[PDB]
């Protein structure tokens, strides 16, 4: 196949002018979705912080103002999705990467609005959920939008302008842009078969996409860190010893999602009535949980700051895993809509965290900072369960900015996804859409 | 350059306290650890302790409860060690060093120049100075031995130069020896036949402690 | 905790020839460095991760061993090389040094340079009277002092003091001081010091009488 290799190779990295104008748009668009999403989940968990102050007298009606709000919030967002919408539950992710299997339709016209409106309630309420999964569904399905409205025809602008939507909706997620690119290269591409996903446009879909969410937060980071200190090389094998650790963590915490999504499945049998009520008492649950116990709750991000700083103590370390775990899969497993990676990131920081606090007191002659083992640590969760390694370390690359600890953060990272391999695991996103697509034939 | 300057170190009574300093100069003093080197008199180098940048861990040697105390004052560029309860072990060269890493096996990367720390009842005295010039039938030599000794003064250190430090050559001054509670310590300058007594030889002595600068002139005796 | 024994405690060697001293631990160290203190000088990070020379360390230097025996090394020793070489370890917890290896020069035996100076009449004025001698420049430093007066063998009241080993000839000096009272010492008459080496079987006495 010589003769073909040669012209094959003369003709690479063309990409019609069409699908790069039109990755431009996708990109914009999806920035400002994303935007304008979060913009709204702030404002709602403002609103929900202004309620407290007005009932702040009465600590059981303040218990109960704020249950009920996180509640009623909540179940708007699973009524949302059931009724009009129901394959935007969950994370979404799944289905954005079952429609470049070609095996999952997009649905533009009814998820958009039902993810956007659906997702700001759950979110907004304060329920253990990622921006990430909306957003990334959010902008698959405005590629699709995109797609249908200019009727661009061929398999390449079909993948494209799909991909380059989830792309741009993660980077957007979480001011990404490196993480969005080998989200989709490493994890999102169809992965038994060659694709025709331009590369040169899902960056230009990111780059803009990134430019959008620039425009409304710049000067305030996501997560700020500061600089750590380095890693020496003997202190390597105690970062290999982590991702051991999660090696064996991430399959576990993988059954875990799954059978819980069976055990919450069996409280509402399917019934839009039962499943609507049973997410207001877990959102209003997160409601409560917030006020009386803020680390137990929410999206994650605001205690990773803290817990690098070594601010928390071993005891409140062990808490908090313990009752995140609990809550990511309440509000994950329970299929409310909205993403996994970023309370991932606080598990994962939260353990990183308390195995440095050990290293540290075993390991004076090391001169330890327990905020490196927690930055190598944030990547490990993403890792061990969802198996997409490359994503998490430049994610958490770009998010803490400490590159000098690059090699400890890889090594973390490919010990837990050795170890998730060798315990017989399976990557979560993979195992969602298998038992999505293993249903979608067994009522036959 | 990179310069660790540590000072504070003097004379001190048993069961009192003193705050040593280092001043770092000459590199971004954050992002290393300090840490703390002293030298008792004649013996081997001991540590005494380390601080990281963000003075979250600070360990020291295995020795009692409040004796020693390090901080470091990131924003002055210094560093600090408080001793308490002084004993006597305590008279040492007290070092500031820097701490670096290599394969990750910490050294002491630089040190500073060190400051003595001296521990005893006895007090402030000042040196009175004598001139040795050689005995009134002297075999006149090619070299002709000159001395001078300054006897009983404390603490330590006198500083001796001849003619404020121009003759070089040929100098020694001996180390002090303490006896009684003071100090005694002699030097030597040889010089050629024809430089004394035909011009000047002058031995000049400083006991900073004391406030003595003093001069005596070596003259011939008879 | 872990406790570093250097072995040539002091040792000397001409320039041009082949130093060697050792570092040995109670235990089983890794990656150990080496300090090196000339009289009067900060101490300086000489050697490094058991092997590696810094900045500046001329390369005749060089380091060697594993677990519980090291080695520093001089392929041709130069004059600039004598000071003492502290070993050090932070494989364990906390961290050591070791006693110390002094490295001297070694050179030609010289005599001492006697002199011999009556006390002062400043001194004598306010009431003591030091008798003061100055054995100077010779090697090796062992030598003897002993004192006479009025040709009697006086123990009682002698402070001797040698210096380190000279930078510019790399010989000694040592000092002795006889001090008595003004009375004591003019009961007698004549005074007298004898430098005892290895470079003659016979003492060189340097003496003075008050007449
Ligand atoms: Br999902
Ligand atoms: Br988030």
């Amino acid at each position: 196949r010589r003769r073909q290799l040669i012209r094959q190779l003369l003709e690479r990295d063309k990409t019609p002018l069409a699908i790069l104008f039109m990755a431009a748009v996708v990109g914009t668009l999806v920035g400002l979705a994303a935007v304008a999403f979060d913009k709204g989940v702030a404002w709602l968990q403002n609103q929900r912080m202004g309620a407290l102050v007005h009932t702040a007298d009465n600590y059981p009606l303040l218990l109960t103002v704020a249950f009920l709000c996180s509640a009623v919030l909540a179940m708007f967002g699973y009524f949302l999705v059931r009724k009009y919408a129901p394959e935007a539950g969950g994370s979404g992710i799944p289905e954005i990467e079952g429609a470049l299997e070609d095996q999952r339709p997009v649905r533009w016209w009814r998820v958009l609005p039902v993810k956007f409106f659906g997702g700001l309630g759950t979110l907004g309420g304060g329920m253990v959920l990622g921006r990430d999964g909306p957003t990334v569904q959010i902008g698959g399905n405005i590629g699709r939008m995109v797609l249908d409205i200019f009727r661009l025809k061929g398999d390449e602008a079909r993948h494209t302008l799909l991909a380059t939507g989830a792309a741009a909706g993660l980077a957007a997620a979480f001011n990404a842009p490196l993480a969005g690119i080998l989200f989709i290269i490493e994890e999102m591409r169809p992965q038994f078969r060659y694709t025709l996903i331009s590369i040169k446009a899902v960056f230009i879909g990111v780059i803009m996409s990134t430019i959008m969410y620039r425009i409304f937060n710049h000067e305030v980071a996501l997560i700020d860190v500061g600089k750590l200190s380095d890693a020496p090389l003997n202190t390597l094998w105690l970062y290999l010893i982590l991702g051991i650790i999660f090696g064996i963590f991430g399959p576990i915490f993988n059954k875990w999602v799954l059978g819980m999504q069976d055990l919450l499945h069996r409280v509402h049998g399917g019934n839009i009535t039962k499943w609507v009520l049973m997410g207001g008492a877990i959102g209003g649950l997160c409601g409560l949980l917030g006020f009386v116990a803020p680390a137990t709750s929410g999206g994650g991000f605001n205690l990773i700051p803290i817990a690098t700083a070594g601010n928390f103590s071993m005891g409140m370390l062990v808490f908090i895993f313990v009752a995140r775990v609990i809550t990511t899969l309440l509000c994950f497993s329970s299929g409310a809509p909205g993403g996994i990676f970023a309370p991932m990131l606080a598990l994962g920081t939260v353990l990183g965290t308390a195995f440095g606090m050990v290293a540290v007191e075993l390991f004076p002659q090391y001169h330890l900072e327990a905020g490196t083992f927690a930055i190598a640590g944030m990547g490990a969760l993403l890792a061990a369960s969802i198996r997409a390694p490359l994503t998490g370390i430049i994610l958490v690359l770009e998010m803490t900015d400490n590159y000098q600890l690059i090699l400890p953060m890889i090594i973390t990272g490919l010990g837990a996804t050795l170890l998730a391999q060798f315990t017989g695991g399976k990557p979560l996103y993979s195992a969602i859409l298998a038992r999505t697509l293993a249903k979608q034939e067994a009522e036959q | 350059e990179v310069r660790l300057l540590e000072s504070g170190g003097g004379l001190v009574q048993p069961g009192g306290s003193l705050k040593l300093s280092c001043a770092a100069s000459g590199f971004d003093y954050s992002r290393y650890w300090m840490s703390w080197v002293r030298q008792a008199p004649g013996k081997g180098l001991k540590w005494i302790g380390e601080i990281n940048p963000v003075s979250s861990t600070i360990n020291y040697t295995p020795s009692l409860k409040d004796k020693f105390i390090i901080s470091r004052d990131n924003a002055k560029d210094t560093l600090y060690l408080q001793i308490s309860k002084v004993r006597s072990e305590d008279t040492a060269l007290y070092y500031c060093a820097r701490l670096y890493y290599g394969y990750g096996y910490w050294y002491f990367d630089v040190w500073g120049a060190g400051t003595t720390v001296t521990v005893s009842s006895a007090k402030t005295t000042p040196p009175s100075v004598y001139p040795l010039a050689p005995g009134s039938a002297a075999a006149a030599a090619s070299m002709v031995t000159l001395g001078c000794l300054v006897k009983g003064y404390f603490p330590e250190p006198v500083t001796v130069t001849w003619n404020s430090g121009s003759l070089a050559a040929g100098v020694h001054t001996f180390p002090a020896v303490l006896q009684a509670a003071l100090y005694t310590l002699s030097s030597s300058v040889t010089v050629p036949s024809s430089s004394w007594p035909s011009e000047t030889v002058t031995c000049n002595v400083a006991h900073p402690a004391s406030s003595t600068k003093v001069d005596k002139k070596i003259v011939p005796r008879a | 905790d872990i406790v570093l024994t250097q072995s040539p405690a002091i040792m000397s060697a001409a320039p041009g020839d082949k130093v060697t001293m050792t570092c040995s631990a109670s235990s089983s160290v890794s990656y150990i460095h080496w300090y090196q203190q000339k009289s009067g000088t900060s101490p300086k990070r000489w050697i490094y991760d058991t092997s590696k020379l810094t900045s500046g360390v001329p390369v005749r230097f060089s380091g060697s061993g594993s677990g519980t025996s090291y080695s520093l090394t001089i392929n041709t020793m130069e004059a600039e090389d004598a000071a003492t070489y502290y070993c050090q370890q932070w494989s364990s917890h906390p961290q050591t040094f070791g006693g110390g290896t002094k490295l001297e020069i070694l050179r030609a035996d010289a005599a001492p340079t006697v002199s011999i100076f009556p006390p002062s009449s400043e001194q004598l004025t306010s009431g003591g009277a030091s008798v003061v001698c100055f054995l100077n420049n010779f090697y090796p430093k062992d030598i003897n002092v002993k004192w006479k007066i009025d040709g009697s063998e006086r123990q009682n009241g002698v402070l001797n003091s040698w210096t380190d080993q000279d930078s510019k000839d790399s010989t000694y000096s040592m000092s002795s001081t006889l001090t008595l009272t003004k009375d004591e010492y003019e009961r007698h008459n004549s005074y007298t010091c004898e430098a005892t080496h290895k470079t003659s079987t016979s003492p060189i006495v340097k003496s003075f009488n008050r007449a």
